[PDB]
């Protein structure tokens, strides 16, 4: 039904489960997106999620793109990735390669506020806190983007759609009936392949409103409004990964 | 890093340090959830989140 | 001529069970009086 | 059922009328089959008004075409070029304010050489405008093709460089399956060809 | 054996994304007068987005021609106009900025203007050293090779440092940059820093935020 | 003689690409016929291509 | 009527670079070229002519100009939001010469949103931290120097 | 997985040696056939013509054997693909002009830059003992201006590994 996750939308449902912006910073939000979205080539700009630190300047990451295609078999995303202190201007974050990206997983703990902070590890390695920020970034994209099944479709030239039919999800309750975004649509793959005790979910029977939570990556909240057929997500908190998963459970 | 984090973060509700009437508060960072605001004679503490 | 074509088109069935020429008068009302956004993915994508 | 081209030009532009302009065209039948927001250079603009070379408005009105970015318009009905000659009113903006002032010249237009809208004259003109500023877009397919026109095209056209590649082919004589002959007929024609040149690095 | 070689100027815009231009050449042929006659020819030449600089196309059976001989190749040499902003270095494209001193070492955004209609906001990762460099990847020219793959942008860095400093200015410099660290702080010394801290952004009285007059 | 050969080896498509090049009216009849062949090569494995794609979904489904 | 839908279906489809009637055309052409004698499928004929068709992409004279609504609106009203950084001089590297903000007298703006939307009547809380915002850029002006805002 | 022929030299009551040739099945079918056919019904006695020291080796003459041209059938050119740049390359040759081949074919014993353009080659030598008993053929006792005193002559032919 929708074409993209509304910004005043995803605020409000997720507002229980403390996904919230400051009052201030959401404002900026109203004006600053639209420009970046212009800026920029991209045609769907929205906000990713908040990453806390150990400063009251928390990253705010807004996901974007322009091309989406199918390609050896998965849905692929030429996703841009911004962050910013505040609502008002929007830097660019610039992917990692492959030696870093081994060296900043090991990196656990908090991110600090200045985005110019490096990290020390083992001869020593001499990371910024920029490539910190986008492997959790990326390490919460490959695990929790979960959008409703069917939802994207494939047309002529391989190219993933908006399924401007999709008439919802029959039993929202199941995760059966969640997948991830880089899930084909063909693939029957959905949140039940994976761990069993990853995902839990909330569903309001009586408003058509269900709410699907990471236990993996505490941080990330989803929602799914039936009724109006909505939907969106929003990660709030730090990008660690919670290990010891067996044990919480 | 070398140096352990502090317990309590800052945490502002303006990106200008100009604004008139503007709350600050901390936040604990041994308890995720946990704030305290204050303006004036007003202050508050709530803890929402994961126990 | 154009009229060999036609009656040819009119012999040859689908699997959907109709015939060319009826399947895709079919499939042109329905896209005349839709108007879809993009057209030229719609006849892919929903009106067949 | 026939087609002709149109252009916003900047003057029309620049106040932010093209919108209107898009939905009165709109709103008196029209149809159009392909538009694009361009601006010209000034060989491009010299290229593309050929016809007055040398005149005395030339130097003017080729100073006022690329001063700002201009709309290309493709309107189709079947009174398409009569009918937007009407709805173009008179070539003089001040003469068109007297005679019918409901008219894109008078709404729009400011001056004798600022009318805010360009139109073709003749179904020839009007191909052949089509066809430069929208090479990819199809059409005419009755002048085109006719036998003797289709001869007269490949004998001048496509011939001198086929007969060599077909010479060369005969000489090599390549292995006896298709594709690779066509491969090879193909490279020549895109090595050397008499307009193209040939690219070294 | 001889040939006409003549330069062609394009712009990197151009360059970027493919242009179609249209040269004029003066073909000259000799004939039994003392003077020559010359006529204007047009030759379409199709550049293709990223090519190299130097690239050279040669169109055969086109130049002057003696009664004997038949005419040489004309040769037309590709090169790039100067751009204000970007120098192409082979297949990747160059920015000099200049960078103030105090940005360099807490950390600013550039802005730049690609070739193409798009903005872009690099923001700095460390403190830049004295000639040094950024590199911000799949942001120049597009390989010649395949039409999808890009260079990248490199910014070159020249570092502004302020012209004059006071001594209040040097020794806050010099705590800046002899300042303990945060687990060898006295308590006295955090307070210093939280009532510094607070004077300096104060709302009213501070001068962290000035307005230009 | 050679004539046979031309015909059965190229003879087919270019009569094709000769159609198709006096329907468009492109500016470079001569360039735009040699893409028209290179094309014209590449798809006819591309359409395999898409058969067994098809083909195997269908089977894994 | 009829020439209304010619009309529509030969509108030209930027992106995907065919329209209908080509694209009908093409396919009608591809039937009568095979003359099936087995059944059809539309869909496959239609996905297989769509990945066949050719699509001579040369180049433009012109170098391809963006289309977007202006934005000086949207970057006035942002530029409220976070305080602007003092420019400095390129030949020095130093800052430019800049004034302290204005001294004025002016209500608890905030609060005065949060007491409207309370009441129910007001502009709003999103404006009215827009509007504050816009009163203190008013009052911190030394040129403009102003002893009260409301 | 081209098909195999193998025949046999042998001159004056004395064997000389055995050939093993693979034909270029996938490059030149209709010499290819053409060959086969006559393997089968031909080439059963024909005298090996010409025989160049350092050039090649020549014959299979049906009708007369001693050299001229033969009635009843004309090969046209089929493909230029096979260049002569190593010994034992089987080919067919023709008059000055395209389009006249016979049933006289050649072997080549060294390497033939001229030839390419010129020879319809189709086919190859196995193994080095078909190219070494051409190379001890080159060396005959007596060969009067370019050809053998006594008749070399092929003592039989089969084909193998194709039908």
């Amino acid at each position: 039904v929708q074409l993209e996750p509304n910004i005043t939308l995803v605020l409000k449902h997720l507002a229980s489960c403390g996904a919230v912006v400051s009052a201030e910073q959401q404002a900026a939000l109203d004006h600053s997106i639209p420009i970046k979205r212009i800026e920029a080539g991209l045609r769907s700009l929205t906000l990713w999620g908040r990453l806390t630190t150990l400063n009251g300047k928390d990253y705010l990451v807004a996901e974007g793109y322009n091309v989406a295609s199918s390609k050896e078999g998965a849905a692929v995303y030429e996703t841009k990735y911004f962050y910013s202190q505040d609502g008002a201007r929007w830097s660019d974050l610039q992917p990692v390669d492959s030696e870093t990206a081994t060296r900043c997983a090991r990196i656990k703990g908090m991110l600090s506020g200045d985005p110019a902070k490096n990290y020390e590890l083992e001869l020593v390695f001499q990371i910024p806190e920029l490539a910190v920020l986008r492997c959790r970034v990326d390490a919460i994209a490959t695990a929790t983007s979960v959008i409703p099944t069917d939802s994207t479709i494939l047309n002529a030239a391989s190219q993933v759609v908006p399924n401007r039919l999709f008439a919802g999800a029959a039993y929202p309750e199941k995760l059966e009936s969640y997948q991830h975004r880089f899930s084909l649509p063909g693939s029957g793959v959905t949140l039940s392949q994976d761990l069993r005790g990853t995902w839990a979910v909330q569903y309001d029977a009586f408003k058509g409103v269900a709410q699907v939570r990471s236990l993996l990556f505490p941080g990330y909240f989803f929602y799914y409004a039936a009724n109006e057929l909505t939907w969106g997500s929003l990660y709030v908190g730090d990008g660690l990964r919670n290990n010891d998963l067996i044990f919480m459970l | 890093d070398k140096v352990p984090p502090p317990a309590w973060s800052p945490v502002f509700a303006s990106a200008s340090v100009t604004t008139r009437n503007q709350v600050a508060g901390v936040r604990s960072n041994r308890w995720p959830g946990a704030v305290c605001a204050c303006a004036g004679r007003h202050f508050t503490s709530m803890y929402v989140g994961w126990g | 001529d154009v009229g060999q074509a036609l009656a040819f088109l009119q012999q040859v069935k689908t699997t959907q069970g109709a015939s060319i020429y009826e399947g895709l008068k079919a499939a042109l009302a329905k896209v005349l009086e839709d108007r879809p956004v993009n057209a030229v993915e719609a006849l892919e994508t929903s009106v067949l | 059922l026939e087609k002709t081209f149109a252009l916003i030009k900047p003057d029309a532009v620049r106040a932010g009328k093209a919108q209107e302009i898009m939905q009165l065209i709109e709103l008196n039948g029209f149809t159009i089959i392909a538009k694009q927001k361009l601006q010209l250079t000034r060989a491009r603009a010299e290229e593309f008004y050929g016809e007055h070379k040398g005149k005395e408005f030339f130097p003017k009105l080729v100073n006022f075409m690329t001063s700002g970015p201009i709309w290309a318009l493709v309107l189709a009905k079947p009174g398409a070029i009569l009918a937007w000659r009407a709805l173009m009113g008179p070539t003089n903006v001040f003469k068109a304010r007297a005679e019918q002032p409901k008219c894109l010249r008078a709404l729009y237009g400011t001056d004798g050489t600022q009318n805010a809208t360009h139109g073709s004259d003749s179904p020839i003109s009007a191909a052949r405008e089509i066809k430069f500023f929208f090479p990819t877009l199809s059409g005419d397919p009755t002048i085109y093709a006719e036998p003797t026109a289709a001869a007269e095209y490949i004998t001048k056209r496509i011939q001198p460089a086929l007969a060599k590649a077909l010479a060369a082919l005969a000489r090599e004589k390549p292995s006896a399956d298709k594709f690779e002959a066509i491969t090879f007929v193909a490279g020549y024609l895109l090595q050397n060809n008499p307009n193209k040149p040939k690219v070294l690095m | 054996g001889k040939n006409k070689v003549y330069p062609l100027e394009l712009t990197l815009e151009e360059i970027f994304h493919g242009c179609l231009k249209k040269v004029a050449h003066k073909r000259k042929v000799l004939l039994f007068s003392g003077e020559y006659v010359e006529e204007e020819r047009q030759l379409t030449v199709d550049v293709k987005p990223g090519l190299p600089t130097g690239t050279r196309f040669v169109f055969e059976g086109e130049g002057n021609k003696t009664p004997k001989k038949e005419p040489g190749p004309v040769v037309f040499v590709l090169k790039p106009k100067p751009h204000p902003r970007f120098v192409r270095r082979g297949s990747d494209l160059v920015h000099k900025v200049t960078l103030p001193l105090h940005h360099a070492l807490i950390g600013t955004t550039l802005d730049i203007r690609t070739l193409d209609d798009r903005d872009l906001k690099v923001p700095i990762s460390d403190i830049m050293r004295p000639g040094s460099s950024l590199t911000v990847p799949g942001e120049g020219m597009p390989l010649p090779a395949t039409p999808s793959a890009r260079g990248n942008l490199v910014i070159e860095i020249d570092l502004l440092f302020p012209t004059h400093l006071t001594e209040t200015q040097k020794m806050l410099l010099r705590s800046a940059f002899f300042l303990p660290p945060p687990t060898e702080q006295n308590e006295e010394t955090k307070k210093a820093l939280r009532d510094y801290e607070a004077a300096f952004k104060h709302d009213l009285k501070g001068w962290a935020t000035v307005f230009k007059r | 003689h050679d004539t046979a050969y031309l015909k059965e080896t190229v003879g087919e498509a270019l009569a094709r690409g000769c159609a198709a090049a006096i329907s468009a009216q492109p500016n470079d009849p001569v360039e735009y016929l040699g893409l028209w062949l290179l094309k014209y090569v590449k798809n006819a494995e591309v359409e395999g291509n898409f058969y067994r794609e098809r083909q195997q979904d269908l089977q894994k489904k | 009527s009829v020439a209304q839908a010619l009309a529509y279906l030969q509108v030209h489809s930027p992106q995907d670079g065919t329209s209908m009637y080509d694209h009908l055309v093409k396919l009608v052409s591809k039937v009568l070229e095979d003359q099936p004698k087995n059944a059809v499928d539309l869909l496959e004929t239609s996905l297989l002519v769509k990945k066949s068709t050719f699509d001579p992409k040369e180049s433009s004279p012109l170098v391809p100009i963006p289309v977007a609504p202006d934005a000086t609106q949207t970057q006035a009203a942002v530029s409220i939001f976070g305080d602007p950084e003092l420019p400095i001089n390129p030949a020095t590297g130093e800052p430019v010469p800049a004034d302290p903000p204005n001294e004025f007298e002016a209500e608890n703006m905030l609060g005065a949103a949060a007491v409207l939307d309370c009441l129910g009547v007001g502009l709003g809380r999103e404006l009215g931290v827009n509007i504050a915002l816009a009163a203190k850029r008013i009052g911190e002006d030394p040129k403009l120097a102003v002893r009260s805002v409301r | 997985g081209r098909t195999y022929c193998a025949f046999s030299i042998q001159q004056s009551s004395k064997l000389l040696g055995t050939v093993v040739l693979e034909l270029f099945t996938d490059i030149a079918p209709a010499t290819c056939a053409n060959f086969i056919k006559y393997i089968k019904d031909g080439y059963q006695g024909t005298p090996l013509h010409r025989i160049v020291p350092n050039g090649w080796v020549q014959g299979g003459d049906i009708v007369d054997g001693s050299g001229k041209g033969d009635p009843g059938f004309v090969l046209p050119d089929e493909t230029y693909s096979v260049k002569h740049d190593a010994p034992g390359v089987l080919g067919m040759a023709t008059g000055g002009q395209p389009h006249t081949a016979n049933t006289q074919f050649y072997i080549s014993l060294s390497p033939l830059p001229f030839l390419d353009g010129k020879r319809v080659a189709f086919g190859r030598v196995l193994n080095k003992q078909s190219l070494e008993n051409l190379l001890a053929l080159q060396t005959l006792p007596t060969f009067q201006n370019e050809r053998p005193v006594p008749d070399v002559v092929i003592a039989s032919c089969h084909v193998i590994y194709n039908p």
